[PDB]
Protein backbone atom coordinates (compact mmCIF):
# COMPACT_ATOMS: atom_id res chain seq x y z
CA UNK A 1 0.00 0.00 0.00
CA UNK A 2 1.50 3.27 -1.17
CA UNK A 3 0.48 6.37 0.78
CA UNK A 4 -1.58 7.99 -2.00
CA UNK A 5 -3.60 4.79 -2.34
CA UNK A 6 -4.26 4.91 1.40
CA UNK A 7 -5.33 8.54 1.04
CA UNK A 8 -7.73 7.47 -1.72
CA UNK A 9 -9.25 4.93 0.66
CA UNK A 10 -9.48 7.63 3.33
CA UNK A 11 -11.40 9.84 0.93
CA UNK A 12 -13.72 6.98 -0.01
CA UNK A 13 -14.20 6.24 3.68
CA UNK A 14 -15.24 9.86 4.27
CA UNK A 15 -17.71 9.83 1.37
CA UNK A 16 -19.40 6.69 2.67
CA UNK A 17 -19.26 7.86 6.28
CA UNK A 18 -21.72 10.73 5.96
CA UNK A 19 -22.11 11.12 9.74
CA UNK A 20 -18.36 11.97 9.93
CA UNK A 21 -17.76 10.16 13.23
CA UNK A 22 -15.20 7.68 11.91
CA UNK A 23 -17.36 4.53 11.79
CA UNK A 24 -19.37 3.51 8.74
CA UNK A 25 -22.63 2.02 9.96
CA UNK A 26 -25.47 0.53 7.88
CA UNK A 27 -27.24 3.90 7.58
CA UNK A 28 -24.13 5.40 5.97
CA UNK A 29 -24.01 2.56 3.46
CA UNK A 30 -27.66 3.04 2.55
CA UNK A 31 -27.44 6.85 2.32
CA UNK A 32 -24.33 6.70 0.15
CA UNK A 33 -26.06 4.25 -2.17
CA UNK A 34 -29.18 6.41 -2.27
CA UNK A 35 -27.03 9.44 -3.17
CA UNK A 36 -25.54 7.46 -6.07
CA UNK A 37 -29.02 6.55 -7.35
CA UNK A 38 -29.80 3.32 -5.50
CA UNK A 39 -33.32 3.81 -4.21
CA UNK A 40 -33.93 0.05 -4.02
CA UNK A 41 -30.81 -0.97 -2.05
CA UNK A 42 -31.87 -3.90 0.13
CA UNK A 43 -30.92 -4.23 3.79
CA UNK A 44 -29.47 -7.66 3.08
CA UNK A 45 -26.77 -6.09 0.90
CA UNK A 46 -25.81 -3.76 3.72
CA UNK A 47 -25.79 -6.68 6.14
CA UNK A 48 -23.51 -8.70 3.83
CA UNK A 49 -21.00 -5.85 3.74
CA UNK A 50 -21.04 -5.62 7.53
CA UNK A 51 -20.75 -9.43 7.76
CA UNK A 52 -17.30 -9.20 6.16
CA UNK A 53 -16.01 -7.41 9.26
CA UNK A 54 -15.66 -8.64 12.83
CA UNK A 55 -16.30 -5.15 14.23
CA UNK A 56 -17.45 -1.65 13.29
CA UNK A 57 -16.07 -0.22 10.06
CA UNK A 58 -13.58 2.38 11.22
CA UNK A 59 -10.67 3.45 9.02
CA UNK A 60 -8.30 0.65 10.08
CA UNK A 61 -10.98 -2.03 9.79
CA UNK A 62 -11.79 -0.82 6.30
CA UNK A 63 -8.09 -0.83 5.39
CA UNK A 64 -7.54 -4.35 6.70
CA UNK A 65 -10.60 -5.68 4.89
CA UNK A 66 -9.46 -4.13 1.62
CA UNK A 67 -5.90 -5.35 2.24
CA UNK A 68 -7.06 -8.95 2.66
CA UNK A 69 -9.10 -8.86 -0.56
CA UNK A 70 -6.47 -6.98 -2.57
CA UNK A 71 -3.38 -9.05 -1.75
CA UNK A 72 -2.21 -8.87 -5.38
CA UNK A 73 -3.46 -5.38 -6.25
CA UNK A 74 -1.04 -3.52 -8.47
CA UNK A 75 -1.00 0.19 -9.34
CA UNK A 76 -1.22 1.19 -13.00
CA UNK A 77 2.40 2.38 -13.21
CA UNK A 78 3.79 -0.99 -12.14
CA UNK A 79 1.50 -2.89 -14.49
CA UNK A 80 2.68 -0.66 -17.33
CA UNK A 81 6.25 -1.21 -16.12
CA UNK A 82 5.83 -4.96 -16.58
CA UNK A 83 4.11 -4.50 -19.96
CA UNK A 84 6.95 -2.25 -21.15
CA UNK A 85 9.35 -5.05 -20.26
CA UNK A 86 7.16 -7.43 -22.28
CA UNK A 87 7.23 -4.95 -25.14
CA UNK A 88 10.78 -3.61 -24.73
CA UNK A 89 10.84 -1.76 -28.06
CA UNK A 90 7.94 0.45 -26.96
CA UNK A 91 4.58 1.50 -28.46
CA UNK A 92 3.32 -1.86 -29.77
CA UNK A 93 0.71 -3.98 -28.05
CA UNK A 94 2.02 -7.51 -27.69
CA UNK A 95 0.57 -10.57 -29.47
CA UNK A 96 -2.26 -12.71 -28.16
CA UNK A 97 -0.40 -16.00 -28.44
CA UNK A 98 2.75 -14.59 -26.87
CA UNK A 99 0.95 -13.67 -23.66
CA UNK A 100 -0.84 -17.02 -23.55
CA UNK A 101 2.40 -18.95 -23.93
CA UNK A 102 4.37 -16.80 -21.49
CA UNK A 103 1.66 -16.87 -18.83
CA UNK A 104 1.39 -20.62 -18.92
CA UNK A 105 5.08 -21.48 -19.40
CA UNK A 106 6.41 -19.48 -16.66
CA UNK A 107 3.88 -19.82 -13.99
CA UNK A 108 0.89 -21.83 -12.82
CA UNK A 109 -1.06 -18.55 -12.41
CA UNK A 110 -0.83 -18.11 -16.18
CA UNK A 111 -2.44 -21.65 -16.85
CA UNK A 112 -4.82 -21.64 -19.88
CA UNK A 113 -8.61 -21.84 -18.42
CA UNK A 114 -7.63 -18.68 -16.55
CA UNK A 115 -6.42 -17.26 -19.89
CA UNK A 116 -9.90 -17.82 -21.35
CA UNK A 117 -11.34 -15.89 -18.41
CA UNK A 118 -8.80 -13.13 -19.07
CA UNK A 119 -9.98 -12.81 -22.65
CA UNK A 120 -13.60 -12.97 -21.50
CA UNK A 121 -14.27 -9.59 -20.17
CA UNK A 122 -10.99 -8.08 -20.93
CA UNK A 123 -11.88 -7.97 -24.37
CA UNK A 124 -9.92 -9.04 -27.59
CA UNK A 125 -7.10 -6.60 -27.78
CA UNK A 126 -6.68 -6.85 -24.02
CA UNK A 127 -7.24 -10.61 -24.03
CA UNK A 128 -5.11 -11.08 -27.17
CA UNK A 129 -2.27 -9.04 -25.60
CA UNK A 130 -2.12 -6.52 -28.43
CA UNK A 131 -3.46 -3.40 -26.71
CA UNK A 132 -2.25 -2.53 -23.58
CA UNK A 133 -3.00 -0.10 -20.98
CA UNK A 134 -6.78 -0.44 -20.85
CA UNK A 135 -6.24 -3.60 -18.81
CA UNK A 136 -4.06 -1.66 -16.35
CA UNK A 137 -6.88 0.83 -16.03
CA UNK A 138 -9.55 -1.78 -15.28
CA UNK A 139 -7.30 -3.69 -12.84
CA UNK A 140 -6.91 -0.58 -10.69
CA UNK A 141 -10.47 0.58 -11.29
CA UNK A 142 -12.93 -2.10 -12.41
CA UNK A 143 -15.85 -2.14 -14.89
CA UNK A 144 -15.93 -0.86 -18.45
CA UNK A 145 -14.59 2.67 -18.78
CA UNK B 1 59.17 23.82 -3.18
CA UNK B 2 56.68 24.53 -0.48
CA UNK B 3 56.81 27.67 -1.20
CA UNK B 4 55.54 24.28 -0.05
CA UNK B 5 52.02 24.15 -1.44
CA UNK B 6 50.37 21.45 0.67
CA UNK B 7 47.03 22.17 -1.02
CA UNK B 8 48.16 19.99 -3.94
CA UNK B 9 48.07 17.05 -1.53
CA UNK B 10 44.67 18.12 -0.25
CA UNK B 11 43.39 18.25 -3.83
CA UNK B 12 44.70 14.72 -4.39
CA UNK B 13 42.39 13.62 -1.59
CA UNK B 14 39.48 15.22 -3.46
CA UNK B 15 40.23 13.33 -6.67
CA UNK B 16 40.93 9.91 -5.17
CA UNK B 17 37.58 8.13 -5.04
CA UNK B 18 38.84 5.23 -2.90
CA UNK B 19 40.46 7.30 -0.13
CA UNK B 20 43.70 5.20 -0.20
CA UNK B 21 45.83 8.24 -1.24
CA UNK B 22 46.54 6.98 -4.77
CA UNK B 23 45.38 8.50 -8.05
CA UNK B 24 45.22 6.44 -11.25
CA UNK B 25 47.37 7.46 -14.23
CA UNK B 26 44.28 8.34 -16.28
CA UNK B 27 43.34 11.07 -13.79
CA UNK B 28 46.78 12.70 -13.76
CA UNK B 29 46.17 14.69 -16.95
CA UNK B 30 43.01 16.33 -15.63
CA UNK B 31 44.42 16.88 -12.14
CA UNK B 32 47.49 18.68 -13.49
CA UNK B 33 45.03 20.98 -15.22
CA UNK B 34 43.09 21.42 -11.97
CA UNK B 35 46.29 22.41 -10.13
CA UNK B 36 46.96 25.21 -12.62
CA UNK B 37 48.92 23.47 -15.37
CA UNK B 38 47.98 23.03 -19.02
CA UNK B 39 50.09 20.23 -20.55
CA UNK B 40 48.75 19.00 -23.88
CA UNK B 41 47.36 15.46 -23.89
CA UNK B 42 50.12 14.20 -26.21
CA UNK B 43 52.68 15.58 -23.79
CA UNK B 44 51.01 13.84 -20.87
CA UNK B 45 50.95 10.72 -23.02
CA UNK B 46 54.61 10.93 -24.06
CA UNK B 47 56.03 11.60 -20.66
CA UNK B 48 54.11 8.58 -19.37
CA UNK B 49 55.40 6.24 -22.10
CA UNK B 50 58.78 7.93 -21.98
CA UNK B 51 59.01 6.51 -18.43
CA UNK B 52 57.87 2.98 -19.63
CA UNK B 53 54.51 3.68 -17.96
CA UNK B 54 51.49 2.09 -19.65
CA UNK B 55 48.17 3.91 -19.30
CA UNK B 56 46.54 0.91 -21.03
CA UNK B 57 46.72 -1.41 -18.00
CA UNK B 58 45.47 -0.80 -14.46
CA UNK B 59 47.32 1.98 -12.64
CA UNK B 60 47.59 3.32 -9.14
CA UNK B 61 49.41 6.14 -7.77
CA UNK B 62 51.25 7.51 -5.13
CA UNK B 63 51.76 11.04 -4.26
CA UNK B 64 55.55 10.52 -4.58
CA UNK B 65 55.27 10.13 -8.35
CA UNK B 66 52.48 12.62 -8.94
CA UNK B 67 54.33 15.45 -7.20
CA UNK B 68 57.46 15.25 -9.47
CA UNK B 69 55.27 14.81 -12.59
CA UNK B 70 53.45 18.04 -11.73
CA UNK B 71 56.82 19.71 -11.18
CA UNK B 72 58.05 18.50 -14.57
CA UNK B 73 54.91 19.88 -16.21
CA UNK B 74 55.22 23.22 -14.40
CA UNK B 75 58.15 24.42 -16.52
CA UNK B 76 56.01 24.20 -19.65
CA UNK B 77 53.61 26.93 -18.46
CA UNK B 78 55.77 29.47 -20.34
CA UNK B 79 54.05 28.22 -23.52
CA UNK B 80 50.72 29.82 -22.47
CA UNK B 81 50.89 33.14 -24.35
CA UNK B 82 47.58 34.89 -24.96
CA UNK B 83 48.91 36.93 -27.89
CA UNK B 84 49.08 33.82 -30.02
CA UNK B 85 45.68 32.56 -28.90
CA UNK B 86 43.87 35.71 -29.97
CA UNK B 87 45.94 36.05 -33.15
CA UNK B 88 45.14 32.44 -34.08
CA UNK B 89 41.42 33.19 -34.07
CA UNK B 90 42.01 36.59 -35.70
CA UNK B 91 43.49 34.79 -38.71
CA UNK B 92 40.52 32.39 -38.68
CA UNK B 93 37.89 34.97 -39.70
CA UNK B 94 37.83 37.94 -42.10
CA UNK B 95 37.16 41.63 -41.32
CA UNK B 96 38.34 43.78 -38.40
CA UNK B 97 36.19 42.36 -35.60
CA UNK B 98 36.77 39.24 -33.52
CA UNK B 99 33.91 36.88 -34.46
CA UNK B 100 34.02 33.21 -35.40
CA UNK B 101 30.90 31.73 -36.97
CA UNK B 102 29.51 29.20 -34.44
CA UNK B 103 29.99 25.95 -36.36
CA UNK B 104 33.51 26.86 -37.52
CA UNK B 105 34.88 26.87 -33.99
CA UNK B 106 32.82 23.88 -32.93
CA UNK B 107 33.99 21.62 -35.75
CA UNK B 108 37.60 22.79 -35.47
CA UNK B 109 37.71 22.16 -31.71
CA UNK B 110 36.27 18.67 -32.10
CA UNK B 111 38.17 17.41 -35.15
CA UNK B 112 41.46 19.32 -35.44
CA UNK B 113 44.37 17.90 -33.48
CA UNK B 114 43.49 16.82 -29.96
CA UNK B 115 39.85 15.79 -30.26
CA UNK B 116 37.56 17.64 -27.88
CA UNK B 117 34.12 16.07 -27.49
CA UNK B 118 31.20 18.05 -28.85
CA UNK B 119 29.73 18.00 -25.33
CA UNK B 120 32.79 19.90 -24.06
CA UNK B 121 32.72 22.21 -27.08
CA UNK B 122 29.11 23.17 -26.33
CA UNK B 123 29.99 23.77 -22.67
CA UNK B 124 32.78 26.16 -23.73
CA UNK B 125 30.61 28.21 -26.11
CA UNK B 126 27.54 28.34 -23.85
CA UNK B 127 27.04 31.99 -22.91
CA UNK B 128 29.71 33.62 -25.09
CA UNK B 129 27.94 32.87 -28.36
CA UNK B 130 24.51 34.45 -28.75
CA UNK B 131 21.79 33.69 -31.35
CA UNK B 132 23.53 35.66 -34.13
CA UNK B 133 25.86 32.67 -34.62
CA UNK B 134 28.94 34.83 -34.01
CA UNK B 135 31.37 34.11 -31.21
CA UNK B 136 33.32 37.14 -30.06
CA UNK B 137 36.70 35.62 -29.27
CA UNK B 138 38.06 38.73 -27.58
CA UNK B 139 35.72 38.07 -24.67
CA UNK B 140 35.68 34.32 -25.34
CA UNK B 141 39.44 33.89 -24.86
CA UNK B 142 39.30 36.28 -21.92
CA UNK B 143 36.76 34.05 -20.15
CA UNK B 144 38.64 30.88 -21.10
CA UNK B 145 41.73 32.32 -19.40
CA UNK B 146 39.66 33.32 -16.35
CA UNK B 147 39.65 29.72 -15.11
CA UNK C 1 17.38 24.42 9.69
CA UNK C 2 14.95 26.97 8.31
CA UNK C 3 12.46 28.41 10.80
CA UNK C 4 9.35 26.79 9.30
CA UNK C 5 11.02 23.39 9.53
CA UNK C 6 11.74 24.09 13.19
CA UNK C 7 8.09 25.06 13.67
CA UNK C 8 7.09 21.75 12.07
CA UNK C 9 9.25 19.93 14.60
CA UNK C 10 7.67 22.01 17.38
CA UNK C 11 4.22 20.92 16.22
CA UNK C 12 5.31 17.29 16.06
CA UNK C 13 6.81 17.66 19.53
CA UNK C 14 3.47 18.93 20.84
CA UNK C 15 1.53 16.07 19.24
CA UNK C 16 3.79 13.47 20.82
CA UNK C 17 3.94 15.33 24.14
CA UNK C 18 0.32 14.81 25.15
CA UNK C 19 0.94 15.87 28.77
CA UNK C 20 1.97 19.33 27.46
CA UNK C 21 4.75 19.87 30.02
CA UNK C 22 7.60 20.18 27.52
CA UNK C 23 9.24 16.76 28.01
CA UNK C 24 8.28 13.69 26.00
CA UNK C 25 8.43 10.70 28.31
CA UNK C 26 7.79 7.03 27.47
CA UNK C 27 4.07 7.33 28.26
CA UNK C 28 3.72 10.08 25.65
CA UNK C 29 5.42 7.90 23.06
CA UNK C 30 3.10 4.99 23.81
CA UNK C 31 -0.08 7.10 23.87
CA UNK C 32 0.81 8.81 20.60
CA UNK C 33 1.41 5.43 18.98
CA UNK C 34 -1.86 4.09 20.40
CA UNK C 35 -3.70 7.11 18.99
CA UNK C 36 -2.22 6.34 15.56
CA UNK C 37 -3.41 2.72 15.76
CA UNK C 38 -0.49 0.96 17.45
CA UNK C 39 -2.10 -1.16 20.13
CA UNK C 40 0.85 -3.57 20.19
CA UNK C 41 3.69 -1.04 20.58
CA UNK C 42 6.34 -2.76 22.71
CA UNK C 43 8.13 -1.05 25.59
CA UNK C 44 11.47 -1.94 24.02
CA UNK C 45 10.71 0.35 21.07
CA UNK C 46 10.02 3.21 23.44
CA UNK C 47 13.20 2.42 25.34
CA UNK C 48 15.25 2.44 22.12
CA UNK C 49 13.95 5.91 21.26
CA UNK C 50 14.87 7.17 24.72
CA UNK C 51 18.28 5.45 24.44
CA UNK C 52 19.17 7.80 21.58
CA UNK C 53 19.15 10.72 24.02
CA UNK C 54 21.41 11.45 26.98
CA UNK C 55 18.60 13.22 28.84
CA UNK C 56 14.86 13.87 28.81
CA UNK C 57 13.31 14.73 25.45
CA UNK C 58 12.58 18.43 25.72
CA UNK C 59 12.34 20.61 22.62
CA UNK C 60 16.08 21.33 22.32
CA UNK C 61 17.06 17.70 22.91
CA UNK C 62 14.63 16.63 20.21
CA UNK C 63 16.03 19.26 17.85
CA UNK C 64 19.64 18.24 18.46
CA UNK C 65 18.84 14.56 17.98
CA UNK C 66 17.08 15.26 14.69
CA UNK C 67 19.89 17.62 13.65
CA UNK C 68 22.52 14.93 14.18
CA UNK C 69 20.57 12.37 12.12
CA UNK C 70 19.58 14.82 9.39
CA UNK C 71 22.96 16.42 8.65
CA UNK C 72 22.26 16.32 4.89
CA UNK C 73 18.50 16.90 4.97
CA UNK C 74 17.36 19.12 2.13
CA UNK C 75 13.99 20.84 1.68
CA UNK C 76 11.96 20.07 -1.44
CA UNK C 77 12.53 23.49 -3.02
CA UNK C 78 16.32 23.14 -2.96
CA UNK C 79 16.18 19.60 -4.31
CA UNK C 80 13.99 20.83 -7.16
CA UNK C 81 16.42 23.73 -7.60
CA UNK C 82 19.26 21.27 -8.21
CA UNK C 83 17.09 19.11 -10.49
CA UNK C 84 16.12 22.18 -12.54
CA UNK C 85 19.83 22.86 -13.01
CA UNK C 86 20.25 19.25 -14.14
CA UNK C 87 17.34 19.74 -16.52
CA UNK C 88 17.93 23.38 -17.50
CA UNK C 89 15.41 23.37 -20.36
CA UNK C 90 12.56 22.60 -17.94
CA UNK C 91 9.72 20.04 -17.80
CA UNK C 92 11.60 16.86 -18.78
CA UNK C 93 12.71 14.21 -16.34
CA UNK C 94 16.39 13.49 -16.91
CA UNK C 95 17.78 10.17 -18.20
CA UNK C 96 18.70 7.20 -16.04
CA UNK C 97 22.23 6.84 -17.38
CA UNK C 98 22.93 10.56 -17.14
CA UNK C 99 22.30 10.63 -13.41
CA UNK C 100 24.34 7.47 -12.88
CA UNK C 101 27.32 8.89 -14.75
CA UNK C 102 27.12 12.34 -13.17
CA UNK C 103 26.75 10.98 -9.64
CA UNK C 104 29.76 8.75 -9.97
CA UNK C 105 32.01 11.06 -12.02
CA UNK C 106 31.74 14.02 -9.91
CA UNK C 107 31.68 12.66 -6.47
CA UNK C 108 32.36 9.60 -4.36
CA UNK C 109 28.84 9.92 -2.87
CA UNK C 110 27.46 9.17 -6.33
CA UNK C 111 29.52 5.82 -6.60
CA UNK C 112 27.54 3.01 -8.34
CA UNK C 113 26.42 0.37 -5.46
CA UNK C 114 24.77 3.39 -3.88
CA UNK C 115 23.12 4.07 -7.26
CA UNK C 116 21.59 0.57 -7.19
CA UNK C 117 20.19 1.37 -3.75
CA UNK C 118 18.81 4.63 -5.14
CA UNK C 119 16.94 2.76 -7.86
CA UNK C 120 15.79 0.17 -5.32
CA UNK C 121 13.03 1.85 -3.51
CA UNK C 122 13.01 5.00 -5.43
CA UNK C 123 11.50 3.30 -8.15
CA UNK C 124 12.32 3.28 -11.98
CA UNK C 125 11.48 6.74 -13.10
CA UNK C 126 13.00 8.10 -9.89
CA UNK C 127 15.92 5.67 -10.03
CA UNK C 128 16.34 6.13 -13.80
CA UNK C 129 16.36 9.93 -13.37
CA UNK C 130 13.46 10.51 -15.75
CA UNK C 131 10.74 11.64 -13.34
CA UNK C 132 11.49 14.02 -10.93
CA UNK C 133 9.88 15.52 -8.03
CA UNK C 134 8.50 12.39 -6.37
CA UNK C 135 12.01 11.78 -5.06
CA UNK C 136 12.09 15.29 -3.56
CA UNK C 137 8.81 14.48 -1.86
CA UNK C 138 10.03 11.22 -0.32
CA UNK C 139 13.38 12.74 0.77
CA UNK C 140 11.57 15.36 2.85
CA UNK C 141 8.81 12.98 3.90
CA UNK C 142 9.63 9.27 3.66
CA UNK C 143 7.61 6.18 2.63
CA UNK C 144 5.44 5.70 -0.44
CA UNK C 145 2.97 8.52 -0.96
Amino acid sequence: FDETEIEDFKEAFTVIDQNADGIIDKDDLRETFAAMGRLNVKNEELDAMIKEASGPINFTVFLTMFGEKLKGADPEDVIMGAFKVLDPDGKGSIKKSFLEELLTTGGGRFTPEEIKNMWAAFPPDVAGNVDYKNICYVITHGEDA
Amino acid sequence: SKAAADDFKEAFLLFDRTGDAKITASQVGDIARALGQNPTNAEINKILGNPSKEEMNAAAITFEEFLPMLQAAANNKDQGTFEDFVEGLRVFDKEGNGTVMGAELRHVLATLGEKMTEEEVEELMKGQEDSNGCINYEAFVKHIMSV
